[PDB]
């Protein structure tokens, strides 16, 4: 069995930069890798095959070379149309086998997110349940702290995050972060506060309401 | 006009069966082969089975041998994969793929299998209301399986919208928030509609966001 | 036309796809 392992599992790079995916296979594969482009939410589509042939469609800037068992995927300069997740594959012989992706996304200089935070909705609390959200828009880079305190006490094992994919136009992120409570639980309380921590903030920035104004 | 469509797709309890299939069209299927590949949320392309429509011949990734079964019918230019005794392992959007040897060079758009024995839901939708840029948006609670799909004004409002994956929750349960910023100036007199489809289960929400 | 296609004669297809 072929196992190919590709290196690194995500890199962040100016558009303009040269980029370099590497995939090393545990044994000999011959020419017969092929590298594939996936853009989020669709298919994947084949850039090279046979180690260093283009696909068609495919423009100059991106080759491909085989070392022996190394075989490296290379963009000249990173444009946006490039963020994408990027897998080699071997196609020698079944088991049929692709390395793990490698997800290039582009750099940007640091902002600060935006905070909002939104209390429940009256209607969910008739429903029994409330969810308190904090919002983070339009921020880099991905990293960011998000802490909530109810009542001024950290709270810890009750909320999630999602972060949506880097954006085509400002190449930022944004994060929901959501506290859900049972109704009973929630009305315990009087303060719900989210406090963000991010590389764009001289000081963390908190977010608060009290849950009777 | 290549083309590669899946479909037979859905939500389906462990332990059972589901056969997909992908119609192709602009080339005939005997001249290539035709491989399935799955992406599990959040995770890499993993093959499943290949077959030679020409000689009939197949080839099957260990995990799946003996309970899947590729097929195809050159008559009716379609692929076709048998799945059974399903497990949760095997949710995934499910990809057909041609190429020769085992090499890919054109794949469809895929089919979303979830194995699960949790029965579906629609959402419940909450607004999100806003309090010179302004945040408003609307929460996307307690639905099952994937997908929704969430739209502002019934599409007419792109700018600035922000609808963020959705994650599962402890109770099995999807959820999701989708936010728009927007000028504060219009919050008393511009309308603003969230549109949400869940076609799982049937549901249609448009939900008007208040302050 | 099989699954067995050589290395070799999988880069002729996809090069005669690309030329045409
Ligand atoms: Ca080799
Ligand atoms: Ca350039
Ligand atoms: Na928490
Ligand atoms: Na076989
Ligand atoms: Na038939
Ligand atoms: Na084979």
């Amino acid at each position: 069995d072929i196992q190919m392992t590709q290196s690194p599992s995500s890199l962040s790079a100016s558009v303009g930069d040269r980029v370099t995916i590497t995939c090393r296979a545990s044994q000999s594969v011959s020419s017969a890798v092929a590298w594939y482009q996936q853009k989020p939410g669709k298919a994947p589509k084949l850039l090279i095959y046979s180690a260093s042939s283009l696909y068609s469609g495919v423009p100059s800037r991106f080759s491909g070379s085989r070392s022996g068992t190394d075989f490296t995927l290379t963009i000249s300069s990173l444009q946006p149309e490039d963020f994408a997740t990027y897998y080699c594959q071997q196609y020698y012989y079944a088991p049929i086998t692709f390395g793990q992706g490698t997800k290039v996304e582009i750099k940007r200089t640091v902002a600060a997110p935006s905070v909002f935070i939104f209390p429940p909705s009256d209607s969910q609390l008739k429903s029994g349940t409330a969810s308190v959200v904090c919002l983070l828009n339009n921020f880099y880079p991905r990293e960011a702290k998000v802490q909530w305190k109810v009542d001024n006490a950290l709270q810890s094992g009750n909320s999630q995050e999602s972060v949506t994919e880097q954006d085509s136009k400002d190449s930022t992120y944004s994060l929901s972060s959501t506290l859900t409570l049972s109704k009973a639980d929630y009305e315990k309380h009087k303060v719900y506060a989210c406090e963000v921590t991010h590389q764009g903030l001289s000081s963390p920035v908190t977010k608060s309401f009290n849950r009777g104004e | 006009e290549v083309q590669l469509v899946e479909s037979g797709g859905g939500l389906v309890q462990p332990g059972g069966s589901l056969r997909l299939s992908c119609a192709a069209s602009g080339f005939n299927i005997s001249s290539s082969s035709i491989h399935w590949v799955r992406q599990a949320p959040g995770k890499g392309l993993e093959w499943v089975a290949s077959i030679s429509p020409y000689y009939s011949s197949t080839s099957y990734a260990d995990s799946v041998k003996g309970r899947f079964t590729i097929s195809a019918d050159t008559s009716k230019n379609t692929a076709y994969l048998q799945m059974n005794s399903l497990r949760a392992e095997d949710t995934a959007v499910y990809y057909c793929a041609r190429g020769p040897g085992y090499a890919m060079d054109y794949w469809g758009q895929g089919t979303l299998v979830t194995v699960s024995s949790a029965s579906t839901k629609g959402p419940s939708v909450f607004p999100l209301a806003p309090s010179g840029t302004a945040a408003l948006g609307c929460l996307v609670k307690d639905y099952f399986p994937e997908p929704v799909t969430v739209s502002w004004n019934s599409g007419a409002l792109t700018s600035g919208v922000h609808t963020f994956p959705a994650v599962l929750q402890s109770s099995g349960l999807y959820s999701l928030s989708s936010v728009v910023t927007v000028p504060s100036s219009s919050l008393g007199t511009q309308t603003y509609i969230c549109n949400v489809n869940h076609k799982p289960s049937n549901t249609k929400v448009d939900k008007k966001v208040e302050p | 036309r099989g699954l067995d296609l050589s290395e070799e004669e999988v880069k002729k297809i996809l090069d005669e796809i690309v030329k045409d």
